[PDB]
RNA sequence: UAGAGGUACUUAUUUCCAAACUUCGAACCUCCUUGUUAGGCAUUUACCUAACUGGAAAUGCUUAAAUGAAUUAGCGUUACAAGUGGGCUCUGACCGGUAAGCGGUCAUGGCGAAAUGGGAUGAACCAUACGUCUGAAUAAGGUGCCGAAAUGUACUAUCACUGAUACCAUAAAGGGAGUCCAUGUAUAUACUAGGGCCCCGAAAAUGAAUGGCGCAUAUAGUACUACCGAUCUCAG
RNA sequence: AGCUCAGUGAGGACAGAAAUCUCACGUUGAGGAUAAGGCCAAAAGCUCAAUUUACUGUGCCUUUUUGUACUAGGAUCAGUUACGAAAGUAAGGCCUAACGAUCCCUAAAUAGCCUCAGGUGCGUGAGGAUUGGGGUGACAGACAAGUUACCUCCGGGACAACUGGCUUGUGGCUGCUAAGAGAUCAAAUCAACGCAGCUUUUUGAUUCUUCGAUGUCGGCUCUUCCUAUCCUAGUGAUGUACAA
RNA sequence: GAAGCGGCCACACCCGGCUGGCAACAUCCAGCUCCACUCCGAACCUGGAAAUUAAGCAGUCGCGGGCCACAUCAGUACUGGGCUGGGCGACUUCCCGGGAACGUGCGGUGCUUGCUU
C-alpha cells in the first residue's frame, strides 16, 4: 500500500511556519524590510500606512513597530462614512479614497499640524513632510487597485507617501455600470444594485455625494472621543455576547468519569 | 633526511615566561567609523571653541 | 575549599583547636613586617602593625584567628608562614590520602595530633 | 591535508540548531545599538552577507562604530604570546546585547536603594557585600524517618 | 563567453552613465625607440651570449581579456578588465 | 589465507565499516545467524541458555561460523531439529587491514587494503543464545561448552532467568499475561502500553 | 538479524552497528563582567528626526553616596645584544602498522643543562632538586648475614628440582578426590556453583644468577607499633 | 512580480514500466554551473518581464600578524545609474577554491598633467607620476640534458649494503577443542573449521651502534655447547600373534 | 465575544467528531470599465448583495499521532584529579570531585501588546 508519509518521524521532524504565515496574513519578507531602519538613526520611528481591504469594510491605519508589538497611532474605517454622507457601497473605489482622507486628516489633527500640509505636496527653508510608507500586504499591486485608492486619499489629504504615477473618484465607473444594466437588461439592475434602488441613490447621484463627502471629511475629520476605554471594552462583551454560550472545558474529574464508562464497553478499566 | 615536522611541547612554557595584555589607546578608531558621523563630530568641536 | 580540592595531594590540613592555635603563635610565631620575616619577641612589635585594627598584644592576635573576626586576613597576613620540622613519629605514606591509610588531605580534628609532634 | 580556508572546519558551527531553520523574525532588525555597548557575537548560519570569521563565534566585544546595517565590534583574541585587539565589522543579525554587566548594574542600583533609605529613616547603616558560600551555624535537627541502608547480596540478573 | 557590443557604463571624465561601443584591447608591438629596448640593443652587442632571460617553463594557456569602452559623449576610452577566458565571443541575438 | 587472530584481537583504531570510503571489501563468512525452529513462540520454548564473553576484544567472522556449525551439529545429533532455537548476537561490521609486503616498499604508504570482517565485543556481551524446552536444557549447555573453545579469551556459559529472548522473568511473565498487558507477536513478546 | 500483520513492497516490531550518521548530550575546557553608578543642568553640530526646550556624539558644570567577592601581589615602558632554529622521554589521549627500544601528533612533567638517596646495576621512574660544616627528626625505600635498622607483635594461606616487591626486564588458552575456604539441593553420605595458594601446560645453544649467600613461620596476602635512612625539613 | 519542487497515491481515447492531462497528500529528501560540507519554501528554487551595480575614486577591516604582502571576502563614505507602487535591493554567480613581485614592454587622456638643464622656444621624438594587461604551476617568481666500473675531493653512522639489538607478519615447532576419517567405533594413529602459545636455526620490518673501515660467500682444519632424540641405554601404548 | 495590526513562534502543528453566527470575518452572486488569465472572471481584479454556518474561522471532545513539562531512569553510562593499587595483557578495584541519554510514569494542549464597534 506504499509509504505512509506522516509518521511519528515526520511530525517529530516537522518545523512549523510562524503563525501569521500559517494563518496566511503577513509576508515576513515584506515586513522585515518595511520595518527596518538604519542603525545611525537609532530608536527612530517610521510610520507605515496599512490599507487592507476586506469584503464590506476598507480598513486603513498608521502603524509604528515596537519590540512588544505594533502600535496604531490613528485608525479609520469605512463604516464611519455614513456620518459624512456615503450610506452604501462601503467597499467601493471612492469609499477606499474617502478612508484615505480620514486617515490623513485625523492623524494631522492629533499631531496638531492641520494648517500645514493642506493639499498634496510635490525645496528648502520649508518644513519636511511626514514619511509614511505603504504597507499593501498580500494584495497584488496592479494599476487601478483599491489599495492605491487609499494611497491617493492620503496624498491629497496631506501625507508625503513616495510614489511614481478624477475618474473612478467621484463615483464614476460605478455610475456607468448602473446604466448598462438599467438600459438593457433591467432584471440584472435589481440583482446588482438592490440597496441603491432602496435608498434610493440612483445612477446620477454618485457623482454628487462624493464631492460633499470630501468637504465634510476635510472640515470635521476626528470623531467619537470616548473615555474611559476600559468601561467601553466591558460594554462590548455584553453587547456582543453569543446568545448560546460556547462549550466550556470539562474538568479533570469528569473526564476520567467519561473515559471509564467508554472503557467499560471494551473492558480493562479504569486508570487512564 | 626525514626529521620532525613540528612540535608544541613547550609552546606553553615560553608563552607564560612573560601572555602580556596589549591595551588599546582609545576606543574610537577614526581611520574606520562612518565619515558622515565623524564629519559632524568635527563641526561640533570647531563651533564650540569660538 | 574549592582551591584546596585542586591541591589536596600536596597538603595535609584540618581544624585546629584553641590550645593548638595558641601554642603555635607563642612558640613559633613570627611577623612578616615589610617583607622581613621578623621573630615575634615582644608585644610592641604587633601593637605598631595592628593597633589601628584594635589588636594590641599576642592574645588579641590569636583570638582574631580562632574566632575568625572581621580583621582575620590582616592578622593572618601579618603572621609569616610557620616553619615546622618533620615529626617525631614519621608518618605512613606520602602519596596516599589519610582517608585511605596515608597522609594527605583533610583529617578534620586529628591535625592537632600531627602538629604537637611537628613542633 | 590540512587546509587554511575561510569557512573551514565549520560543519556544526554554522548549522541552524533544530527546528530553527529559515530567516529570523523582523523584531531582530528593529533592535538598536550604541557606542560603548557590550555585545556577544553568535552567528546566524542562514544570513551569508557580512558574517564574522569562525573564530569570533561565541566571543564578547565592545561596540565602537555603528553603521547602516552593521556594527564595528572590538574583541580581544589571544595571539601566541599576547592578547591583541581586533577591530571586527559584522552585521546586526549576528550580534546580541550581552548580559555580562547586568549582575553588576543590579547591585549598584540596589546599593543606592539601601544607602538612601538608611538615611531617610536614619538611624544607621549596615554595609552589604558579596561573599562566597560559607560554613553553617550549629542548630538542631529532629527527623522522624530513619532508614537503615545496607549492601545487599549480589545477584547477576541476566 | 559572449559579451555585448554596446552597453551602459560610467564615463569617468563625464562623471555619469552613458552608452559606449566596446572592443577588444590592442596588444602593441614594441617600438625600438623605447628606453628599455635601447639598453637591450647596446647590451646584446658584443660577445657573451644572450644576456637577459626568457621564460622556458611557461605553463598556463590563458589571458585576462581587457576591453576598451570607447565612449560616445566623452569620446574617451576607459579600460575594463574581465577575468581570464579561453574564448571570447560577441553577442548575436 | 589468514593471519593468526592474535594479530587482530585488541582494538587499536576507530571503527571502520563497509561504506562509500572503504570500497574494495570482501563479504563476511557468516550468512545465516539463526537456525532451528525459527517460527516458534515465547510460551513454546521458555528455557534459555546464553554464552557471555568476559573480555573487551575483537571476535572474527570465521570464529562465529565455526561456532554455529559446531552448535547445530550437536543439537541435530541429540534431539533432532524440533525443540531448539540457536541465535548469534554479534554481527561483524569492523573491517581489518593489511600492509601485505609479500623488491619492496615497507612502511611507506603503510595504509592497507581490507582483509576481513570482525565484530567488536564489550565486557559482558552475549555472543550466542540457545532457546529451548526443559527437556533439552542439558543438551544446550553441552553445545555452548563446545562453542566456547572456538572463541578468543575466556567466556562463561549461563542459564538465564528470563523467558525466551524476551526481557521478562518467569514471575513477571505470568503477572503481565494475567493482567493482559502483554501480547504475542508471531515470535517474541509484544507489550501493550494502553495508549 | 528474524518472525508476525496488511495490499516483492508495507504497517508496527525485533538481533546488532557507523571516523567522514544525529532528533538528545555530559565531564574537562573557553570567553565577558565585578566600582564608580544613577541622574539633572546648557552651550556646539553643515549629522538624524515631521517637529525642538528631542536623538546621536563631545565639551564643561554639578545633586545625591560610598570604595561594595575570596586569596595573593608593586605595576607600566623602552633600548642593545648573545646562544638557538637535529631534540629525547615517563604517565594518560591518538593516527599508521602483525608488532617494535618502530614512524608521526597532543596535555602536564622529566632528561638534555639536576647532584644526593632509593629501584643490586641504568640519562628519563620514586623521594628531592645542592654554599662550607656540626647535630636532631624524617621522605622514598628498607630492618636473617653481606648492610645501617625488630629473624617485631597480632591474623590467615603454601611443598613445588619451587617462590620471592611498581616502571622491569615475559608467559597464555586449557586442565588437577594436591590443600584451605566455600554456593545451592537431596538424603554421616552422594551431586557441584565457584574462589585463592600450589602443580601441569612451560624447549637453545660459554657456567649463571629473587643482587649474592642462603631460606622453607628470610615464600604468598592482611593489620598495628618501634627503628634505620637524602645535600629535603628543622636548630646552631 | 507570480508560482511551488522531488516523490507517492489514485484516475484518464490510441497509451504500454516511461509521452501529455487532473485532483489529493507533499518540511524540502528536488533544484541552486562543478568537489565536499553547510544554507534556502509567498525563496536563494522554477517561470515571465524590464534591465547592465559584472560601474567609478581614496582610506578601513578579517583570513594573518610567531610576520604584516598578493588572492578572496566584508562594513562604509563620496558619486552616479538600474528596478520597484514603495520601504528598499544591487559593488557579480547562496556561502567556503578558480590564481601571481621588482625590472622591461604595453594600453588607457579627442589627444592631459610634469621634464629634456643658455633660451619660462618651435615642430618631431623621448622620459616621468597615477591605473590595468603581457608571467613566472618549483605558484614570495634562476634562463639550463646525460654518463662515469678511469674517477677525484669534502664530510656523514643525520642514511643504505654488513654482524648484533628490539619485533615475529612469513618460516619452523607445540598445545586446547573435536567433525569426521579409521570396516564397526571421535581420542591406536591422523585431524578440519576455529582458538591460544613457543622459537630466533628462514625472510621480512626498523634504523639504536659502527662510514678518521669490526676484512663480506662456500669449502678445508679443530674445539666446545643446546635438545625440539635418528641410532645406542631404559621404559609405556597399539587396529602389539612373530618379524618389521 | 469579533475584526485589522502584531510579539514569543507546535501547550499554537497534523487526522477526525460535535456546538455556534446580533454586528464582524467568510463562503457566496455577477462580469461592464481599471487589468487577468504563456487557454479559462478558477485564481488575480472590479461591482454586489439574494441565502446559509455545510466549509474556513471560533470554542470543545478523543485511554488520538506529535510537541511541551515534571518525576523516575541513575548516582547507572561516561568523566577531571591520586596510588611503589590489581592484572601476562586487554583493561579495571579504590580514594577526592562532576554527572548524562534513550525509555517508562504521570500531567498539560496557547498565554495577551496597542486601536475599533
Amino acid at each position: 500500500s506504499a509509504k505512509l508519509v506522516k509518521n511519528a518521524g515526520y511530525f517529530s521532524r516537522f518545523q512549523t511556519k510562524f503563525r501569521r504565515r500559517r494563518e496566511a496574513k503577513t509576508d515576513y519578507v515584506q515586513r522585515t524590510q518595511l520595518i527596518q531602519q538604519d542603525k545611525t538613526k537609532y530608536g527612530a520611528a517610521k510610520y507605515r500606512l496599512v490599507a487592507r481591504i476586506t469584503n464590506t469594510k476598507v480598513i486603513a491605519q498608521i502603524v509604528v513597530a515596537e519590540l512588544t508589538g505594533d502600535k496604531t497611532v490613528c485608525q479609520a474605517l469605512s463604516t464611519e462614512l455614513p456620518k459624512y454622507g456615503i450610506k452604501l457601497g462601503l467597499s467601493n473605489y471612492p469609499a477606499a479614497y474617502a478612508t484615505g482622507l480620514l486617515v490623513a486628516r485625523r492623524f494631522l489633527t492629533q499631531m496638531k499640524l492641520a494648517d500645514v500640509f493642506k493639499t498634496e505636496i510635490t525645496d528648502e527653508e520649508n518644513r519636511r513632510p511626514f514619511k509614511v510608507i505603504l504597507d499593501v500586504g498580500l494584495a497584488r499591486t496592479t494599476t487601478g487597485a483599491k489599495v492605491f485608492a487609499v494611497m491617493k486619499g492620503a496624498v491629497d489629504g496631506g501625507l508625503f507617501i513616495p510614489h511614481n504615477v478624477q475618474y473612478y473618484i467621484l463615483g464614476g465607473a460605478v455610475a456607468d455600470y448602473m446604466r448598462k444594466l438599467k438600459k438593457e437588461s433591467e432584471e440584472k439592475y435589481n440583482k446588482q444594485f438592490s440597496r441603491y434602488v432602496k435608498a434610493g441613490i440612483t445612477a446620477d447621484n454618485l457623482e454628487k455625494i462624493y464631492k460633499d463627502a470630501h468637504a465634510a471629511i476635510r472640515k470635521n475629520p476626528a470623531a467619537t472621543v470616548i473615555a474611559d476605554k476600559k468601561k467601553h471594552a466591558e460594554e462590548m462583551k455584553q453587547k456582543h455576547a453569543p446568545k448560546k454560550p460556547q462549550t466550556k472545558k470539562l474538568s479533570f474529574e469528569e473526564k476520567r468519569k467519561i473515559l471509564n464508562e467508554h472503557l467499560v464497553a471494551a473492558g480493562l478499566p479504569p486508570r487512564k | 633526511a626525514k626529521r620532525s615536522n613540528t612540535s608544541a611541547h613547550n609552546r606553553s612554557h615560553q608563552h607564560h615566561r612573560n601572555i602580556h595584555k596589549c591595551v588599546v589607546k582609545k576606543l574610537w578608531f577614526e581611520k574606520g567609523m562612518n565619515a558622515k558621523f565623524l564629519r559632524n563630530a568635527r563641526y561640533a568641536k570647531a563651533g564650540q571653541n569660538k | 575549599i574549592e582551591m584546596l580540592k585542586r591541591v589536596t595531594p600536596q597538603v595535609a590540613f584540618g581544624y585546629p583547636s584553641v590550645d593548638m592555635v595558641r601554642k603555635l603563635i607563642y612558640k613559633l610565631g613570627t611577623a612578616n613586617l615589610n617583607g622581613q620575616r621578623i621573630p615575634i619577641a615582644d608585644n610592641q612589635i604587633i601593637k605598631v602593625a595592628l593597633g589601628h585594627l584594635c589588636i594590641e598584644s599576642v592574645e588579641d592576635l590569636a583570638h582574631e584567628i580562632y574566632t575568625v573576626g572581621p580583621n582575620f586576613a590582616a592578622a593572618n597576613r601579618f603572621l609569616a608562614v610557620f616553619k615546622l620540622h618533620a615529626p617525631k613519629g614519621g608518618y605512613k605514606k606520602i602519596n596516599r590520602a589519610y582517608v585511605e591509610g596515608g597522609d594527605y588531605g583533610n583529617r578534620e580534628h586529628l591535625i592537632d595530633e600531627l602538629i604537637e609532634r611537628m613542633i | 591535508g590540512h587546509t587554511e580556508g575561510l569557512r573551514h572546519a565549520t560543519r556544526y558551527l554554522f548549522a541552524r540548531k533544530f527546528r530553527k531553520h529559515g530567516a529570523p523574525a523582523p523584531s531582530i532588525t528593529l533592535r538598536t545599538f550604541r557606542i560603548g555597548d557590550i555585545v556577544d557575537i553568535k552567528v546566524n548560519g542562514a544570513l551569508h552577507s557580512g558574517m564574522p570569521n569562525r573564530v569570533y563565534h561565541g566571543a564578547t566585544g565592545i561596540v565602537w562604530n555603528v553603521s547602516p546595517h552593521a556594527v564595528g565590534i572590538l574583541v580581544k583574541r589571544r595571539v601566541n604570546n599576547h592578547i591583541a585587539p581586533k577591530r571586527i565589522y559584522v552585521r546586526t543579525e549576528h550580534v546580541f546585547p550581552s548580559k555580562s554587566k547586568n549582575d553588576f548594574v543590579a547591585r549598584c542600583q540596589a546599593n543606592l536603594k539601601a544607602h538612601e533609605e538608611a538615611k531617610k529613616a536614619g538611624t544607621k547603616i549596615a554595609l552589604p557585600k558579596r561573599l562566597p558560600a560559607q560554613p553553617r551555624a550549629s542548630h538542631v535537627v529532629k527527623p522522624e524517618l530513619i532508614q537503615t541502608i545496607t549492601d545487599a547480596p549480589f545477584r547477576e540478573n541476566w | 563567453v559572449h559579451h555585448p557590443k554596446t552597453k551602459k557604463f560610467f564615463c569617468k571624465f563625464c562623471k555619469k552613465h552613458t552608452m559606449c561601443k566596446v572592443s577588444q584591447a590592442s596588444r602593441g608591438e614594441e617600438r625600438h625607440s623605447a628606453l628599455g629596448r635601447r639598453r637591450y640593443d647596446r647590451k646584446q652587442k658584443g660577445f657573451g651570449g644572450r644576456v637577459k632571460p626568457i621564460l622556458r617553463r611557461s605553463k598556463k594557456t590563458s589571458k585576462k581579456i581587457s576591453l576598451r569602452f570607447t565612449c560616445q559623449s566623452c569620446k574617451k576610452a576607459t579600460m575594463y578588465c574581465l577575468g581570464r577566458l579561453r574564448k571570447f565571443e560577441w553577442t548575436v541575438e | 589465507g589468514r593471519r593468526p587472530a592474535r594479530c587482530y584481537r585488541y582494538i587499536g583504531n576507530k571503527p571502520y565499516p563497509k561504506s562509500r570510503f572503504c570500497r574494495g571489501v570482501p563479504d563476511p563468512r557468516i550468512i545465516r545467524y539463526e537456525t532451528g525452529t525459527k517460527t516458534a513462540h515465547a510460551k513454546e520454548l521458555p528455557i534459555c541458555c546464553r554464552l557471555i564473553l568476559l573480555e573487551h576484544e575483537c571476535v572474527s567472522s570465521e570464529a562465529l561460523e565455526a561456532a554455529r556449525v559446531s552448535s547445530n551439529r550437536y543439537m541435530m545429533k541429540t534431539m533432532g531439529k524440533d525443540g531448539y532455537h540457536i541465535k548469534i548476537n554479534l554481527h561483524p561490521f569492523h573491517v581489518l587491514r593489511i600492509n601485505k609486503m609479500l623488491l619492496q616498499t615497507g612502511m611507506r604508504h603503510a595504509f592497507g587494503k581490507p582483509e576481513g570482517l570482525v565484530a567488536r565485543a564489550n565486557y559482558n556481551s552475549q555472543i550466542m543464545t540457545i532457546r529451548t524446552t526443559s527437556a533439552g536444557l542439558k543438551h544446550a549447555l553441552e553445545a555452548l561448552r563446545r562453542a566456547s573453545f572456538k572463541f578468543p579469551g575466556h567466556s562463561r556459559v549461563v542459564i538465564s532467568n528470563k523467558v525466551g529472548f524476551t526481557p521478562y522473568t518467569f514471575e513477571q511473565f505470568k503477572e503481565l499475561q494475567a493482567n493482559g498487558q502483554i501480547v504475542d507477536c508471531g515470535n517474541h513478546v509484544k507489550r501493550v502500553y494502553r495508549r
